[PDB]
């Protein structure tokens, strides 16, 4: 649970950092994706 | 050691050479046949032969500045595309999602034991993409001069009526380099123009 | 020949660790075998890894308990290591250096081959264009064997991945439409009742008449297991390309020979690579496996089935990311597959065998072998795609067709990876469980299958 | 009409945000913890070396 | 041949549901028609993947004792009526006690995928490390 | 060393030893004693010990493969619950969550240093695995069969209900096996089961 | 009290002589005057630095992170030095300090110090930012000598029973408090808004003390209860029917 299991190496620092950026993109959407979703909550709230 | 570019003698290749046929593992289950990634793999090539292009083939050059760009503009689609879905779009994103469908089905597959398919001449190759881009155009230039005059136009009222276009723009892939004649391949891609300058006149 | 009477030193000047180095040796050769006789009366065997002028080091196999610098006599053979190979040495029971431990007689060697072999020259070996079979199904239907693959068994500690390899020496064979076909089994670093069961299955079932077993236990010395895959491979490389068999190797628990490679080469102070192992083990595993494929001009060929152990189910080691880069596939024996109680639990999603082309089709087993194989490698892909997505999203979503990638993921794991370790299956009798299985979907949805293949072997 | 779509969006977003925390609390911290056991465990194998 | 017919939809449910209008028949070994009886109303019967109650379909008798049972492990069943049923006073209607069967037909009288379905679990699912194990496998 | 399993003793040690078991990766530091990690732990004597089973225990063997089906399922669930939150969970599934978290606390869990569990004999040890999946019997029973219509028995009905014999469960590791008897805890053990399927009959 | 002083600018490897001219006097005291000592080592992060330092100069092999081989039975030369012995009625009650660098418990001073001495007492930074004093994190805590140090006769009855309860519901409301971070509040159910309840009552009216209590070990106890009384009596499930018949109802 607290490592995911790798083993340390040139290669696998690589793809861990991309997994984690790989991850940041897919909140990034899903950070705005709420809140435009909650720009027209506002808006049937405020109808 | 599964595709990277940190182990040091993959990119200390990329630091000498100067075209990179990149492949990757990933797409390769489509398939396809090449592995072609078309956004790592670059050539640095193009200044060297803006002579070869401008005097031989004097047309090519903005072609393939566009054919990278619908490429380029998909893949900024796509990731909205698989999560939102098409749902609420403009309609000038779906050419370039149609459009740019029919080269990644019809211009960068391949399939090297088939009898056309195991050569590519570039006379060929320029003249499929002399229609391809010219579609692209026509469609932008339909769906931006008629987005606000009267009757609004999407794609989903083209691809219907122009369905017998598309076959023929998707038939260009299975034309036999081989057998055919030499001036027999450009005059149908030349008579096909004319069946894409004429039909779009069909609609307005 | 060899006249000259051989000189036994007693200038021992120095023990360090299993080394032992001596002085005043008049001109000593590499890699030359001697023999040292202990004080209390014991005798060992060595091995020359240096000379220097008058000094050379040797690295004794046995232990250095005892080896004082006054009494020890080491006994220069003038020669390298040979091992004595006969065709009769099918039916025994070699340890890790050619003792026989069969309670029989030392081998009448037919001819002294060389443990360290030649390189086969590429402009004679042939492309592999048969298949063995194996008998396991998993192996057999999906990932298929040609005579001259090199194909290794992943694994981890704990999986059954000898029950795997004792079942492969019981039914391989011929894809028969079996007096050339032999076995050469290999055991480095098995623990005691690895080695037991190991005799105890060959007497048992009567396979014995054409196998041979190098046991080589984990109390045994760390040398010998160095030297037992060049035993087996000498026994096998005379066996196919001078005595016109087909063989196949199998060395149990290969990550063991490296583990002995790194004990070697540290007593040595050498320098380490990657993660401690030597710097040139990419070439000494191809050392070994390099000694396979079909030849021109004999009949014979050499497959190997290594068997390795993946540490804590990391691929990314260097024993299997380096024998992944001279062999030609993948088995993964997988751990999710053992924990609910399936043999053999073989993970077909990351197996493979890049050799499958030329081991199937018309002559080899028949002509539905390449649509069946990889239809079924479909709906066990999309099957593993349904239960993925179902626990993360609900059980409720399922539409009709949906079930049905579930009710094959459950009988393909029942009647085509469950199989049972006496139950020999031939390929006739993989592929019609494969086809009984490829009918629980309609005819329309076997997409990977072409109609002229299904117009002929679906309906029943 | 207009409370028909509010218990549809005032179900979809209370969806998202289970999906954004389970990210921001759940994944990316696993994911960044083993890379500060990577930077770790390699800053030992050049040392070892 | 033998089989039965169902007087309502069927619906996948523990319960016994049905009513009176619903008869097991045979047509090749002999012709005849069983209609209820009454003395239960265990009429039809379908489950689809539990544990502790069978799954398949199942008409008359009660629970492991059907007088027709059709079994999720396609291919199998019994009708293990052996005096006669108890819902429709049918008979054994296969040759044995447990039956194998290649052909069936089911007539009505009368008149996306979980893979595509969430685009949010398959965006969850690849950030969470987990694979798709098929591309270029499966269509759209 | 430092609560990690790739120490170089233990992969040692896994290429030699027939048994092993060994801790969780995250109850090492906190105290849960013991724990399982399925990752690594193995017995290889279990097809060896078959012929013993049957003999003097006769019914332990089936009770095993379960009791290490819930386990194994738990830890699938386990992930997901980490990730959904027993939203996408059918009441079938949220028993096997809470018999796993019954046997992981109560079963597995054994404090070595009371005198009530210091050693545990092996009928003992059947007679507590004996309750539990019996336990589970009647309870995804008691779902089953009330799913599609209507009182539905969920698992949180079930809780509010029988409080007082989950607690009785996790009062079976609490018998001394020298000052009661051996005929004396298994005149307690069945009284447990005739309670528990006494449990739900006023469920049903 | 017997002070040995090293400051930070005094020389380092006098550092390596400090506690053992420390724990001489502590046996000399113990053994042969017959009294009790309480020996406090602090910041022993100091004397592996110090020990490492004159390993690198002296270039031997070293070990995990650069420390010496050694390490071990060096800091088993010093910690070993403690208990009592037959005959003398004197004893050593050893309290070392560490400071764990990056609050790494898998650092090799902590890690070490944990496999030669009985337990330890962890000091955490997250309830050291929330105003709690003293801030022990009793999930990774231990007393290998508690479990014959309590008990009827020498402290209590219901002493061993109440501190693995008490431990069995924080460790589980710290695991609900990161479900709550997913789920949000709202989905958690009436068994589980105890467990959280719980946090907020055992880390302010147990856990912290204030630097001037002197808690007997009957007030620590009586304060346990009030927050075993936080739960029904059918979740106890780490409590016998012996003592939960007596202790609980009040």
């Amino acid at each position: 649970k607290d490592r995911i299991e790798i083993f340390p190496s040139r290669m696998a620092q690589t793809i861990m950092k991309a997994r984690l950026k790989g991850a940041q993109t897919g909140r990034n959407l899903l950070k705005k994706k709420s809140d435009a979703l909650t720009l027209r909550f506002r808006q049937i709230l405020k109808k | 050691p599964g595709g990277d570019f940190s182990d040091p003698v993959t990119s200390a290749t990329l630091g000498i050479v100067q075209v990179f046929w990149g492949l990757d593992k990933k797409l390769a289950q489509r398939k396809h046949f090449p592995s072609v990634n078309w956004l790592i793999s670059y050539s640095k090539y193009m200044r060297a032969l803006d002579e070869y292009y401008d005097k031989h083939f004097t047309e090519f050059v903005p072609l393939r500045t566009k054919a990278k760009e619908i490429l380029q503009e998909e893949e900024d689609l796509a990731e909205i595309v698989q999560l939102v879905g098409k749902a609420s779009l403009a309609e000038t994103d779906k050419i370039t999602l149609e459009v740019a469908k029919l080269i990644k089905d019809d211009f960068l597959q391949q399939n090297g034991y088939t009898p056309y398919d195991r050569f590519c001449p570039f006379y060929k190759t320029v003249g499929m993409l002399s229609n391809m881009i010219a579609f692209y155009d026509m469609a932008r230039r339909a769906v931006e001069t008629t987005a606000q005059s009267d009757n609004k136009i999407t794609w989903s009222i083209i691809r219907e009526h122009m369905g017998e276009i598309l076959y023929k723009l998707s038939s260009m892939k299975f034309k036999d380099p081989v057998k055919d004649g030499e001036a027999k391949i450009k005059a149908d891609y030349a008579q096909l123009l004319e069946d894409m300058q004429n039909a779009f006149r069909s609609l307005e | 020949y060899l006249s000259q009477p051989r000189l036994t030193y007693k200038t021992v000047s120095g023990v360090n660790g299993p080394l032992v180095i001596l002085d005043h040796v008049k001109f000593p050769r590499y890699a030359e075998i001697v023999h040292l006789t202990l004080p209390d009366g014991t005798k060992r065997s060595g091995q020359v890894l240096e000379v220097s002028g008058s000094k050379a080091v040797v690295q004794v196999f046995e232990g250095t308990s005892g080896i004082d610098a006054k009494k020890t006599s080491c006994e220069f053979t003038g020669d390298i290591l040979r091992t004595p190979v006969s065709e009769d040495m099918l039916g025994r029971v070699f340890n890790g250096s050619g003792k026989p431990i069969d309670r029989g007689p030392v081998v009448l060697a037919e001819d002294f081959l060389d443990i360290m072999g030649q390189p086969i020259n590429p402009q004679c070996r042939i492309y592999p264009e048969e298949m063995i079979q194996t008998g396991i199904s998993a192996i057999d239907g999906m990932n298929s064997i040609a005579r001259g693959q090199k194909i290794p068994i992943f694994s981890a500690a704990g999986l059954p991945h000898n029950e795997i390899a004792a079942q492969i020496c019981r039914q391989a064979g011929l894809v028969k439409k079996e007096e050339n076909f032999a076995i050469v089994f290999a055991a480095m670093g098995v623990n005691m009742e690895t080695a037991r069961f190991f005799k105890s299955d060959f007497e048992e079932n009567g396979s014995m008449d054409n196998v041979c077993l190098f046991l080589n236990l984990a109390n045994d010395p760390t040398i010998e297991r160095i030297i037992t895959p060049r035993l087996a491979l000498t026994t096998a490389e005379f066996l196919a390309y001078q005595c016109e068999k087909h063989v196949l190797v199998i060395l149990t628990d290969m990550s063991s020979y490296a583990e002995a490679l790194r004990e070697v080469s540290a007593a040595r102070e050498e320098v380490p690579g990657r993660r401690g192992f030597p710097g040139y083990m990419y070439t000494d595993l191809a050392t070994i496996y390099e000694r396979a494929g079909r030849v021109e001009g004999r009949n014979g060929s050499i497959t190997q089935i290594p068997i390795l152990t993946m540490p804590n189910d990391d691929i990314t080691h260097p024993i299997p990311d380096l024998t992944g880069y001279i062999t030609e596939g993948q088995i993964y024996v997988d751990r999710q597959l053992h924990n609910r109680q399936i043999y053999p639990p073989i993970n077909v999603l990351p197996s493979l065998s890049r050799l499958m082309k030329s081991a199937i089709g018309e002559g080899m087993t028949r002509k539905d072998h390449a649509d069946v194989s990889n239809q079924l490698y479909a709906c066990y892909a999309i099957g593993k795609d349904v239960q993925a997505m179902k626990a993360v999203v609900g059980e409720e979503a399922l539409t009709s067709d949906d079930l049905l990638y579930l009710e094959f993921l459950q009988k393909f794991e029942r009647n085509f990876i469950a199989q049972g370790p006496y139950e020999n299956r031939t390929v006739y009798e993989t592929l019609d469980i494969g086809w009984q299985l490829l009918r629980i979907f309609p005819k329309e949805m076997l997409k990977r299958i072409p109609q002229s293949t299904l117009s002929e072997f679906y309906p029943r | 009409s207009l409370q028909t779509s509010f218990v549809t969006l005032d179900e979809a977003i209370k969806i998202t945000n289970r999906r954004v925390n389970a990210i921001e609390h759940v994944i990316i911290p696993r994911i960044e913890r083993t890379l500060a056991y990577i930077i770790t465990e390699l800053d030992e194998r050049e040392r070892e070396e | 041949v033998f089989g039965g017919f169902a007087s309502c939809s069927w619906e996948v449910k523990p319960q016994f549901q049905g009513d009176n209008r619903c008869f097991l028949f045979s047509i090749c070994p002999s012709m005849a028609v069983y209609t209820h009886t009454g003395y239960n109303d265990h009429y039809m019967y379908l489950n689809h993947g539990q544990q502790t109650i069978p799954n398949g379909l199942g008409m008359g008798g009660q629970h492991n004792y059907f007088g027709l049972w059709v079994d999720v492990d396609f291919g199998k069943g019994h009708s293990r009526a052996k005096p006669t049923c108890t819902t429709y006073n049918s008979p054994q209607l296969s040759a044995q006690e447990n039956f194998q069967f290649d052909k069936m037909e089911v007539w009505a009288v009368g008149d996306k995928s979980i893979l595509d379905a969430d685009p949010e679990a398959q965006a969850l699912l690849e950030i969470s490390g987990h694979s798709r194990h098929s591309e270029g496998l499966r269509e759209v």
